[PDB]
């Protein structure tokens, strides 16, 4: 087996970046000051609110 | 959002991850190491003419 070691190089960046994105996503809630801002989070609540 | 999504394209090869790979390149220097050992083997080869 061989490619796997090389892709952990790829993967960790993906993993840390995703965690960064989640951190970024949390910061967007700071910007919104809201639980959600669209329907792709929770349409039921989104619709429920409406 | 349109900016952000289309800012994603990378177009040509770009650097977010391509930047990471740069530090890895040194590994070939190890690959070159062996290539030198191959030439050292030529010493064994022509040693047989001597």
């Amino acid at each position: 087996m061989r490619i796997t070691n090389k892709l952990n190089f790829t993967n960790s960046v993906n993993n840390s970046m995703g965690g960064q994105s989640a951190l970024y996503q949390i910061s967007q809630q700071l910007a919104s000051g809201l639980k959600i801002q669209n329907s792709y989070e929770d349409a039921s609540t989104y619709i429920d609110n409406t | 959002s349109v900016y952000s999504e289309y800012q994603s394209k990378s177009g040509v090869n770009t650097n977010e991850e391509l930047a990471a790979l740069i530090q890895y390149q040194s590994s070939y220097g190890a690959a070159a190491k062996i290539v030198s050992t191959v030439d050292q083997m030529l010493d064994t080869l022509l040693g047989l003419k001597s």
